[PDB]
RNA sequence: UAAAAU
RNA sequence: AGCUGCUCCCUAGCAUGCUACUACCG
RNA sequence: GCGGUAGUAGCAUGCUAGGGAGCAG
């Protein structure tokens, strides 16, 4: 992507640390999760923030790699589920 | 988009360590001899703790090789040793010969960058990226049983309610959030600020302590590999094992490639595996397997000091001896020298492969590398230290699916681990007794000899800033004489003088708390370190096996034996083929006996039981595999000369001085 | 490579590599099928021949094991042993084969070669791993005979479709038929270079024969076509389960007054329930099917699966099932052959509907609850090893009629079959007691049917619905313009014109005939669609159409005949030369000029 | 690093390294190579010389098995035997090998010098293998004859087009082609940095040459231009695929009734599909490339490929091309190269629509149905080859006329190749034709072909609107006045002193002259402007003076000459001196000195 | 001389 | 799916060494 | 009848290589 020529660019000589052309310049994230209070405090909703960017859900598994809704998780639905989900979300604009 | 922060630094030691009377030089690349190196990255440590932690590890930079863009790594920053810049990068060329392919498959930069952003809740440890679109877990199976030999052990008594010896060591089993919540284990590691005037001189004693050995550079025609076959880390496990590589390559390209870092750094990619094997806590056990690319370097520049080491006798360092032919009674007789009033102790480090700072890493790393005077240069050396600290210690571990960062601690399965515990060991023991000498009320003692010790040790550690050599000496001839050390890699036995040790003029064991405590970030109960006051039976334990003093003929001697519950465990529970039908794996048990020969001569019962059960059950073996093959062919075999394998003379010749 | 003994399933290492099929057999047994035979070449983990190059005795009863090798009677080492020995031959675990008695029939079988009904009467009546095996070295006999045949060359293109052949000279030439393909080759010098498979079938006359191909290639002069052989895997699952018994009902679950229409039967589908397996004997598809069915039906969460041997069986089954089940329903039926077109409603393979209909030789490997085979009459116990082995279920039930057509079983030219021998469950049938049967018909017209017990059955039968419109010319056979053998008589459509247009509303009807070729070209000058008698026997109409060829043994066959003139439901008539059926027969024939 | 024998196929580990591709000899074929020529150097895993250092000695007629090693005859160790014996040599596989006789033609290639016709006239005439090593062969004799060139020193940079380039001394200067595209540097001390591609050509004057870059990166006067240059890979596909036939098309949708003004090609469309490839002959402009569009359109559902190996060529296609299609294309050429401009239509790297436009070298491994190359006339058996192993598709074709130009083949200078071995495809379209020929013209006026077809062609092709005043001054040649080694025809030129006047409404005529430098010396007493055949393939100029140079066939090149014909639209003038060439371009007969 | 195979 | 270290067992091969008897010369 | 050069088979040592298995960190 051209956007990585252009940070590339922006430096003073070339060289960057590697740690931060993922968290910029990646277009999709993933995220583990361990059980529903912590879901609930980050990607909860449809969409999220995060690393300053605005980021939204579509499509999320689970630990058997079987697809899942957002309506089925709940606070009390959760003791049903292969419980530390995976979620894939793209890179909003 | 910042990496360099030097002045910062600079401003910072400006603000608090005005008069610290030294030079400071944020880049270790401008250090002098290696006491400087030492001195710097110390406060690095400190330093390093404040500016963001995604802005370490590679510097990568765009090139272009025929009219064709890549991203690879150009450099590094260390939060201990500053900025470096790799030597001989080249921009622009037409092709790519075989090192520099490697060179640049074993990188992560082109790796992570094509990788999709991951951020897990699961770590506390710092994630970086994600190769896939799915993590994956793995598990453990459970052991597979050998039921016959069980039940004939049953038969012949054992096992019987209240007996003595039972069943404690098994196959336990792992779900699936092993591998992470193990791995997670390194938030243990702390970034910690060593004292450095003491360390100063710890490392010049524990230099003393490695004077009759040697090393150096070698040429690739003379390193030797026993066993080719073991996976070749990440991703080069994706095409065979070590010997495809190991000769794919002239001995030039190994000649070249070693030579290429001596000048430029190379980072690397550790992966996590989950060892299967019998053991007695049920917290699953990890290996670290370390790239080829490091290995096949590391071996060059360290083999011959290690093999100087492997087979040396009488050593403070006891790696390589064996304890077969009576060498155990070797090791324990001249761990005894002449103390005045010895008494045992041993000790144990709780987590001690995480909780390892880095700074003692890095010592140990340099004390070894000390042997180099001739073989490098002197910026060579500190290139090669600086490629293997960028290697195990802070490298990217790819864990299940992704790539983290390692904060630190020694990683489990590199190419110089068993020794450089070692050393760090010695270290720690070192620091304890200066800490227990200096800590004392000087105007108490009353062996003048010792007093004049302590005040001339102060002395030289905080006044003088330059190394003294005699006084060097002096000490570690008194250590020698009255503090006698048996070292394994992280296993200690120390014979000690205990009147002396009640003055506190050597360390008891609450200095090894304290010194755990404040220079480990871990505290380690009296519930595993053992003491022992009666030499007479030999020390507690030692590398998981007793001692116990047996008449062999006119004289006595000290011999191991294990603890009967493993041999057992050893008998009843094996990976399928192996053990179930053991009538074609005698020699299983034929080791097994070898192991468990000593329980013969103990006082206790049930114990030579166990010996007797396994020579009649091989005795069974063989006698029902006979059989078979009569009716499967109709003659049984000509000369089969393995009666002698249950006659017990055979395996007492295991135990005798004389091969 | 060892095994167990064929007759005592003791460890062993032989296989009688005289005998065709390889069988193992345990020391005694070997050794006495040696001595008493022709059979000679015993094989073991290695051959047996004399290891000293040039000598090829290979009369097993004359050689010596040398130093690890194998020597004649000349080359041998100093020092040996003779190897047939103490009416033992020495193989693995000789000191442990027990051996038995069953060698005479043994060899008989090994040494027939499928010609009179003998080497079959004991086929069927040995124990059953000696039928199993049996069975393997017919179908291996059956398929090297097929080789045979001769070869096939082209002699001129005519159409894209329409071409002349060249047959070999002094060879068998095998039919045209939908069930042969031949491999085409062309040769450039050099390059003998398969183009594809091609079946055939005759065109409009001699020697224009149409042909359907795998591509769309371009076809030449130098090209030939070989008919392609195939293999035959070894079996291992026995014939029949053995039979049990239960105290109560298990896997199961019936309704509650659901189809009351059913009812009689629900007494068998408890005791169906209670067994293991069982049969079922009933004059042609009348509660045959019906309760099958019916059965189904009743015990609903039952998962189930039907299948038969003839195509059109099956597809009459699965039509008759969708008349009444959720669908909810499949017949996971053919892959990539399908010859003949079938079955057109769902997929042919996800195995995750309840009701799973499929062929016998297309069947997966998969698991149910209960399984019904169909129309056993035909079947060979060859491929009620395949089921039983590639399925697996619960509770099987098998139905037929001993009267109807068996498996052609060409090979056979001397003497007959009886009935009972057919294969396993039709002795079973015949022998101790068909456990369950049944006796009225409803699908048929009630004259046929007091014709038909007036024959092959003993006047046991009833049913409903009689006339009319039913007839026999005993109309003169014409020219048997008989292809190859196949029968065809043009003349006799020369009465069918007849009926192609005094036909007021037979227009919808089926025609069978006793042979392919004349059903073919009763297509030709078509007045309807038609089939052959064996691809019948499932389904009914209202009007059936049939022709006769000559009075060959395969046409007055009293059992073909029955199962024809059986498929119909209010109208039918039946055109034979006939010397004396039509004297059995009860309708109203006519004369050439007399069709009103 | 093992492989089959060029010749006799057989598994091999040999290579002759005294060949210069080092291809892969079997045992016996390697021998019969070293014992006929003066090849004397053969590589297995290993080479093979004497391995005491200090000996020198490489041939294997003299060197001897060592130990495990090879030894001179001096230096051979006790027990040490030679190599070659038996007419074999020491290899792998030596029992299998079958070697063959046929050593000599492939001796001569091995030997050839590229430099003349009969070594082209035996490759295009030898068997496939041959064919390939002989195209590998020539090509890497040209490579190494490039790398003779060097660099240069930079006088100044005029402009973007106008630049100062003299050329390094004791070097034979790369001339002013677009073929010399050159790698450019910028030393900054230091650098050795490529800030792009260059090439040159003659424009209006010089020495000022003209130039055009991949890149506008600005020259200064320190550059300094490198030739680029690299390795031949080698080839594996034949040149062309069997021809194959079919009774139908294989997958092609033909179109129902769009755009039927390409009717007369669809009888043509068709017979694409009924073969695996085919041929076209046609002149430019004509239905050559609008039939293959419209074939397109016939089929406007398939993946098709168009490719050539000029850009100019790809660019002459592309356009007019995108006209009748949506766009919804693709013709993604060049992602980081091309020396001028090129394809501008969508995106360089995902092969989306289903017709695609590119040139040979950037063709990656891609499929389609069918593939489609004009430019027949001038590619290598080498391109063919590269273009089977680009593309896999089911159909393919060839479009071209010998009548033009072939590739420069440079080493040709004793004699010259005649269409009739261009490469493989015009072989056979010469030797057998092109089974389909291609009418009419569209563009040139009638007489400008009606007398042009009187000499390639048999008065093929037609055309209409004659008009205007295209007439052949056929004047006398003057004295050779030649400034550089091309012609100077300045005399011919003082055919136009006394007419740049009298042609007030043809002022907008273009110089052609095949000697460049009489393109120069024109451009000299110049004004009109000038273009050269060179820079042509699918253009035309309203009014246009053709200017003949020394009588030498360089002037007259029937084939150079048709081609200057073929891109005119209005009128012409023709200036030889013409003992017979003026009796085949039948116009009003003009002289010089008089004005009629 | 009748059915009819990842 | 690691880094070493020790130990047993089996197999091959090389070379040595040695033994002797069989063959040539002294 | 001895000494030196050629065989045999045997024995001993060792060294390499290859393969299996177990224990310790
Ligand atoms: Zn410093
Ligand atoms: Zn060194
Ligand atoms: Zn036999
Ligand atoms: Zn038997
Ligand atoms: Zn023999
Ligand atoms: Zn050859
Ligand atoms: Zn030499």
């Amino acid at each position: 992507n051209d956007a990585l020529n252009n940070i590339i660019n922006n430096a003073r000589d070339g060289c960057v640390p590697l740690n931060i052309i993922p968290l910029t310049t990646a277009a999709k994230l993933m995220v583990v999760i361990p059980d529903y209070n912590t879901y609930k405090n980050t990607c909860d909703g449809t969409t999220f923030t995060y690393a300053s960017a605005l980021w939204e859900i579509q499509q999320v598994v689970d630990a058997d790699s079987k697809i899942v809704q957002l309506s089925e998780i709940s606070m009390d639905n959760s003791p049903n589920l292969a419980w530390p989900l995976i979620v894939t979300a793209l890179r909003a604009n | 988009l910042k990496y360099d922060f030097t002045e910062e630094r600079l401003k910072l030691f400006d603000r608090y360590f005005k008069y610290w009377d030294q030079t400071y030089h944020p880049n270790c690349v401008n250090c002098l001899d290696d006491r400087c190196i030492l001195h710097c990255a110390n406060f690095n440590v400190l330093f390093s703790t404040v500016f963001p932690p995604t802005s370490f590890g590679p510097l990568v930079r765009k090139i272009f090789v025929d009219g064709v863009p890549f991203v690879v790594s150009t450099g590094y920053h260390f939060r201990e040793l500053g900025v470096v810049h790799n030597q001989d990068v080249n921009l622009h060329s037409s092709r790519l010969s075989f090192k520099e392919l490697l060179v640049y498959a074993a990188d992560p930069a082109m790796h992570a960058a094509s990788g999709n952003l991951l951020l897990d809740k699961r770590t506390t440890c710092f994630s970086v990226a994600a190769l896939t679109n799915n993590v994956a877990f793995q598990t453990v199976k459970p052991g597979n049983f050998n039921k016959d030999f069980y039940d004939f052990a049953v038969s012949k008594g054992f096992f019987k309610e209240g007996s003595s010896v039972e069943l404690k060591h098994f196959f336990f089993a792992q779900d699936g959030n092993a591998a992470i919540s193990d791995y997670d284990y390194y938030r243990y590691n702390l970034p910690t600020m060593c004292d450095i005037r003491q360390l100063l001189f710890v490392v010049e004693v524990v230099d003393k302590y490695f004077d009759c050995y040697d090393g150096g550079c070698i040429n690739a025609n003379q390193v030797i590999v026993n066993n080719l076959d073991k996976s070749a880390g990440f991703p080069f496990n994706k095409w065979g094992k070590a010997r495809l590589y190991y000769d794919s390559m002239s001995y030039e390209d190994q000649d070249a490639l070693f030579a290429y870092t001596k000048r430029n750094v190379i980072p690397t990619i550790t992966q996590m595996n989950l060892k299967y094997a019998i053991s007695a806590k049920n917290r699953a056990r990890t290996v670290a397997g370390v790239s080829i690319c490091s290995t096949m370097t590391n071996r060059q520049f360290h083999q011959k000091l290690l093999k100087s080491i492997a087979a040396t006798r009488g050593a403070t360092v006891v790696i390589g001896t064996s304890k077969f032919y009576g060498g155990w009674h070797n090791m324990l007789k001249t761990v005894y020298s002449d103390v005045e009033n010895p008494h045992l102790m041993g000790w144990d480090y709780p987590k001690c492969d995480r909780a390892m700072p880095n700074m003692l890493r890095i010592m140990a790393s340099l004390v070894l590398a000390r042997k180099h005077t001739t073989c490098c240069s002197l910026s060579h050396r500190f290139y090669r230290l600086a490629n293997e600290c960028a290697q195990v210690l802070s490298e990217m571990v790819m864990c299940g699916g992704s790539l983290y960062v390692k904060p630190g601690g020694t990683s489990s399965g590199d190419a110089t681990t068993a020794y450089a515990n070692s050393v760090f060991n010695i270290c720690q023991a070192v620091t304890a007794n200066v800490n227990a000498l200096l800590s004392t009320d000087g105007n108490k003692i009353a062996d003048k000899y010792v007093r004049n010790l302590q005040h001339r040790l102060y002395e030289c550690l905080y006044r003088n800033r330059d190394v003294d050599t005699d006084f060097v000496n002096e000490f570690y001839a008194y250590l020698r004489k009255h503090f006698s050390m048996m070292i394994l890699s992280d296993d200690a036995v120390v014979c000690f003088n205990s009147t002396y040790a009640s003055q506190g003029l050597v360390a008891s064991i609450k200095n090894f708390k304290s010194v755990l405590y404040y220079q480990n970030n871990v505290f380690m109960s009296e519930a595993k370190c053992w003491t022992e006051t009666d030499l007479t039976k030999g020390p507690h334990e030692f590398c998981s096996q007793h001692t116990m003093l047996v008449k062999q003929g006119d004289d006595y001697v000290y011999l191991p034996y294990p603890d009967p519950s493993r041999i057992l465990g050893a008998g009843c529970f094996v990976d399928d083929i192996v053990k179930t039908d053991g009538t074609l794996m005698i020699e299983r048990f034929v080791s097994l006996a070898i192991d468990a020969y000593p329980l013969t001569k103990h006082p206790n019962q049930e114990y030579a039981d166990v010996f007797h059960l396994y020579l009649q059950y091989i005795r069974k073996l063989h006698d029902e595999l006979t059989g078979h093959m009569l009716d499967m062919y109709s003659v049984m075999l000509t000369n089969n000369n393995t009666s002698r394998y249950w006659e017990p003379e055979f395996y007492e010749a295991m135990y005798t001085p004389h091969t | 490579a060892v095994g167990a003994c064929v007759l005592c399933n003791s460890q062993t290492s032989l296989r009688c590599g005289a005998c065709i099929r390889r069988p193992f057999l345990c020391c005694k047994c070997c050794y006495d099928h040696v001595i008493s035979t022709s059979h000679k070449l015993v094989l073991s983990v290695n051959p047996y021949v004399c290891n000293a190059p040039g000598c090829d005795v290979t009369d097993v009863t004359q050689l010596y094991l040398g130093g690890m090798s194998y020597y004649c009677k000349s080359h041998k080492p100093p020092i040996s042993f003779p190897l047939c020995a103490n009416g033992q031959v020495f193989g693995l675990y000789k000191n442990t084969c027990v051996g038995s008695d069953n060698v005479t029939d043994f060899n008989a079988i090994a040494t027939c070669d499928w010609t009179n009904a003998g080497d079959y009467i004991l086929a069927n009546t040995c124990t059953e791993r000696l039928k199993l095996f049996a069975a393997e070295t017919l179908k291996a006999t059956e398929e090297t005979f097929k080789l045979s045949y001769g070869i096939a060359t082209v002699r001129e293109v005519l159409s894209d479709r329409e071409l002349h052949l060249s047959w070999e000279v002094g060879k068998p030439r095998p039919p045209l038929n939908r069930n042969y393909v031949f491999t085409g080759y062309r040769v450039t010098k050099n390059s003998k270079v398969q183009i594809g498979e091609y079946t055939f079938e005759k065109g409009d006359y001699g020697d224009a024969v149409v042909y359907r191909g795998t591509t769309t290639y371009k076809l030449n002069v130098g090209d030939y076509f070989v008919l392609t052989s195939h293999t035959v895997m070894p079996l291992s699952a026995p014939t029949l389960v053995p039979q049990e018994h239960y105290v109560r009902i298990t896997g199961l679950y019936p309704t509650l007054n659901i189809s009351d229409e059913f009812s009689s039967n629900v007494a068998n589908y408890q005791k169906v329930g209670m067994q293991k397996y069982s049969t079922l004997q009933g004059p042609p598809g009348t509660g045959k099917s019906h309760f099958a069915i019916g059965l189904a039906l009743y015990y609903p969460s039952a998962r189930i699966v039907y299948t038969a041997c003839s195509h059109a069986a099956v597809d009459a089954l699965c039509e008759k099932a969708l008349k009444y089940l959720p669908i909810d329903k499949c017949s996971r039926i053919i892959p990539a052959r399908a010859r003949v077109e079938c079955f057109d409603k769902f997929k042919v393979n996800s195995t995750l509907e309840q009701y799973v209909f499929c062929t016998v030789n297309a069947l997966p490997e998969t698991t149910a609850d209960i399984v019904v085979f169909d129309e056993i009459s035909m079947a060979t116990n060859y491929d009620l090893s395949v089921v039983n082995a590639r399925l697996r279920a619960k509770h099987y039930v098998y139905i037929g009629d001993p009267a109807q057509l068996p498996a052609p079983r060409t090979l056979l030219t001397k003497g007959t079959l009886e009935p009972e021998y057919f294969n396993s469950v039709c002795r079973l049938m015949k022998t101790i007691g068909p456990d369950m049967f049944l006796g009225t018909c409803r699908r048929c017209p009630a004259e046929i049917v007091d014709t038909v017990s007036a024959l092959v059955y003993d006047n046991k039968l009833k049913a409903h619905k009689d006339k009319s419109a039913q007839c026999f010319k005993m109309f003169y056979k014409g020219v048997i313009t008989h292809d190859v053998s196949s029968a065809i008589n043009r003349p006799q459509i020369g009465v069918v014109r007849e009926f192609l247009t005094r036909n007021p509303a037979w227009r919808k009807a089926v025609f069978i005939s006793p042979y392919n070729s004349q059903n073919a070209v009763a297509s030709k000058i078509l007045g309807l669609p038609t089939q052959t008698v064996d691809s019948s026997q499932g389904s009914e109409y209202d009007y059936v159409i049939f022709t006769q060829t000559t009075e060959t043994a395969h046409s007055c066959n009293v059992n073909r005949f029955n199962v024809a003139i059986t498929r119909a439901k209010v109208g039918i008539l039946c055109i034979m030369s006939d010397r004396d059926l039509y004297d059995k027969l009860q309708f109203t024939s006519l004369e050439i000029p007399r069709r009103n």
